[PDB]
């Protein structure tokens, strides 16, 4: 019941295969809107993203989809952990650089295992996130609605 | 009305 399988590729940091699972507002048609390999082209401060997200909500013209990335093999998990640490240690989110036509933005959010879910994504509309979990990379997908 | 994506630092 995964939505998408592909690469996350951040040059000179980590490249690995992951499955994306639904968390909130993430229909399976997202598979059509994600490339084979998500290219991480930048980093951005979380507060800047949350400010943007509340303007996005006010516009009524986008859908905010949250997915959970899972490494597919033990080798993938090693790189997944590198990339989590890259963003976590800098207090940054990743920014995708190669979005398909229907995707306005995609951000990569490191969610610590005991972290509280960043409040703009609450509440989830979908399976949500379990309380007991590893360190996670979430994908915040800003998709064209109308 | 369409908010512009915020700038970010490239890596």
């Amino acid at each position: 019941n995964f939505i998408w399988k592909g690469f996350i590729n951040m040059p000179s940091v980590a490249k690995f295969v992951t499955k994306a699972y639904p968390v909130s507002g993430s229909p399976e048609y997202l598979t059509e809107d994600l490339p084979d390999s998500i290219q991480v082209g930048g980093r951005i401060s979380p507060q800047t993203v949350w400010d943007y997200v509340e303007k996005i909500k006010a516009s009524g013209t986008k859908e905010i989809c949250v997915v959970r990335f899972t490494p597919v093999t033990e080798e993938d998990q090693i790189s997944y952990t590198l990339l989590f640490a890259y963003f976590s240690s800098r207090k940054r989110y990743g920014v995708a650089a190669n979005n398909m036509k229907q995707v306005k933005d995609m951000y990569l959010i490191p969610l610590g295992a005991t972290d509280k879910i960043p409040h703009p994504l609450v509440p989830f509309d979908g399976p949500g996130l379990e309380l007991h979990r590893p360190n996670l990379l979430l994908g915040l997908i800003i998709r064209q609605k109308l | 009305y369409s908010p512009t994506s915020p700038s970010y630092s490239p890596t």
